[PDB]
RNA sequence: GUGGGAGAGGGUGGUGGAAUUCCCGGAGUAGCGGUGAAAUGCGCAGAUACCGGGAGGAACGCCGAUGGCGAAGGCAGCCACCUGGUCCACCCGUGACGCUGAGGCGCGAAAGCGUGGGGAGCAAACCGGAUUAGAUACCCGGGUAGUCCACGCCCUAAACGAUGCGCGCUAGGUCUCUGGGUCUCCUGGGGGCCGAAGCUAACGCGUUAAGCGCGCCGCCUGGGGAGUACGGCCGCAAGGC
């Protein structure tokens, strides 16, 4: 029990599988959902189709703290990252912003072989 | 590095006559000095190798001139020697 | 003896005998190094493009001087001593390059 | 494409070794923190070799972005 | 010689941000991960996702190139110091001091060896999960040597332009990097693409020659046996010549 009511969603998206996480706006996390969260197991994660459901179910998750405002980071680049953002639209969560954040070094790691070709 | 004070400080001392830059006593004056400069950044550094393929050609430069003036005037040779103390 | 720029972000929190006080220790350490100051531009506190020492501003001052080669790396080693030093940047000073003329 | 607006064409001119200029630096870059392109800055091969540089430094100096998050989409 | 230029050329020391991992803390709940599909694996000792603090190693996104530098191997965040080569203008000095180069010496990607540090990510071997007829493999989950540093070895390669070095001569055009001048243009130096003459078995090469010539060095002489055997030399070994 908060009275949240504008905050944050941080969505991540992969190949594998989607998931959101609903944060207040200083960033800590009230509540989340993801592919398997709902239903789906395998594969069918990764679905964009999940990825809507996923946001929704977290919005629905997110109004029963009471929430209505919401700034959106997308992070990730990955099938349903786009239908995820494209569900919260109007999940009810009225949308302000909408970022990239999605995190790319400057060359320090070494990528596994499936990643590699780049360094 | 090495300042245009002490290059024309050696020019000025081994020059055959006022106005000469380019005689083999002063040639051989400043690649003694560039070498000699280098083997101390060398004394140092000991690790870096294209440095020293510089001063590899400075040296056969200096022992080609000197070889030169050696079969020209072996008195003016003899004096430049004794003068750097080359030949090792 | 060459003309480099000496570069000095400040902490913004300083008091005034603190500021100053960071400032002749500065001066103390570019004298010590043989550094004479030829032009000197204080800027102030400018906002910064990413947090410097979790601080979110920088207080900036300039110095163009002309020292001894080969103490220069010396200096900025002193000048990064100090905690209310946040970069110590020295650049070998160059002649302006212009676009447009 | 980028037949839109050229950098050094719309600005006047500069100083280009001046890495403590700020706001005119600020114009080589993009959205997010990355110095643009040659086929965006209008500059020359010396120019944006040189450039780069100043930039590189201004970043050192905390007065440019390194990097940048992404507005929309 | 004088005055300048461009440059990831080399060595040493500083230093910056991003990311990954790990640790501390906060919030939060049932999964996460992964694939063709999965499983192993990780997660209620609370993971994944999210914010804050910290540690440690490694590599340097954009600029970035159809680019640059180096004799080659090769060289890429920023700053300073030490240092090599190289190009241009002036046409000032020396007065053939030139070229090449068996042997010698030095350098020499990666992997590999020795001693000692370091160890984030990746990862031979190995341990597992899959697929398959089997699968000592491709795929997935782990993981040691190793990759990084110092010192010392090793001397190899599609160490490739598969094209030795130097010089003189023989249409141009177009793109490009970097000097100088009278700065649309002229004139040097490098990198590409198309093409005179000519060459070439052909493909192609063609003022960056594979053309016309001269000098010097290296090498070749059907395929397999075989880069094997024997001998010598080098190497700690692996192994090299
Ligand atoms: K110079
Ligand atoms: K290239
Ligand atoms: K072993
Ligand atoms: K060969
Ligand atoms: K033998
Ligand atoms: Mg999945
Ligand atoms: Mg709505
Ligand atoms: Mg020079
Ligand atoms: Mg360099
Ligand atoms: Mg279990
Ligand atoms: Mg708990
Ligand atoms: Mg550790
Ligand atoms: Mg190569
Ligand atoms: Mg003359
Ligand atoms: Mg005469
Ligand atoms: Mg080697
Ligand atoms: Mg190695
Ligand atoms: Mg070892
Ligand atoms: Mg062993
Ligand atoms: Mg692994
Ligand atoms: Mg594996
Ligand atoms: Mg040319
Ligand atoms: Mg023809
Ligand atoms: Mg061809
Ligand atoms: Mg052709
Ligand atoms: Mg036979
Ligand atoms: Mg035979
Ligand atoms: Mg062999
Ligand atoms: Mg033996």
């Amino acid at each position: 029990k908060r009275q949240v009511a504008s905050g944050r969603a941080y969505i991540h998206a992969s190949y594998n599988n989607t998931i959101v996480t609903i944060t207040d706006p200083d960033g800590n996390p009230i509540t989340w959902s993801s592919g398997g969260v709902i239903g789906y197991k395998g594969s069918r994660k990764g679905t964009p189709y999940a990825a809507q459901l996923a946001a929704l179910d977290a919005a629905k998750k997110a109004m029963a703290y009471g929430m209505q405002s919401v700034d959106v980071i997308v992070r990730g680049t990955g099938a349903g990252r786009e239908q995820a953002i494209r569900a919260l639209q109007a999940s009810g969560l009225q949308v302000k912003s909408i970022v990239d954040d999605t995190p790319v070094p400057h060359n320090g790691c070494r990528p596994k072989k499936k990643f590699r070709k780049a360094s | 590095p090495i300042t245009k004070e002490e290059k024309q400080k050696v020019i000025q001392e081994f020059a055959r006559f006022p106005g000469d830059t380019g005689s083999t006593e002063v040639q051989v004056a400043l690649l003694t000095l560039r070498i000699n400069r280098l083997s101390e950044h060398l004394k140092v550094h000991k690790k870096d190798h294209h440095s020293h393929r510089g001063l590899l050609m400075m040296v056969g430069q200096r022992r080609r001139l000197l070889r030169y003036l050696q079969r020209e005037d072996p008195e003016r040779y003899r004096a430049l020697i004794e003068k750097l103390g080359i030949r090792g | 003896m060459r003309r480099y720029e000496v570069n000095i972000v400040l902490n913004p929190n300083l008091d005034q005998s603190q500021l100053a006080l960071e400032k002749e220790i500065i001066q103390r350490a570019l004298e010590n190094y043989g550094a004479r100051v030829e032009k000197v531009e204080e800027l102030g506190l400018r906002r910064l493009a990413y947090p410097i020492a979790k601080d979110p501003q920088g207080y900036f001052l300039w110095y163009q001087v002309e020292m001894p080669e080969d103490r220069v790396n010396d200096l900025a080693r002193e000048l990064r001593i100090r905690d209310n030093v946040r970069r110590v940047m020295v650049v070998k000073s160059q002649e302006p390059f212009l676009a447009n003329a | 494409p980028s037949r839109k607006a050229k950098v050094k064409a719309t600005l006047g001119e500069f100083d280009l070794r001046d890495y403590r200029n700020v706001e005119v630096l600020k114009r080589f870059l993009s959205e997010t923190g990355k110095i643009l392109p040659r086929r965006r800055t209008g500059l020359s091969a010396k120019e944006q070799r040189i450039l780069a540089k100043t930039i590189k430094r201004a970043r050192i100096l905390g007065l440019l972005p390194f990097t940048e998050k992404l507005v929309r989409k």
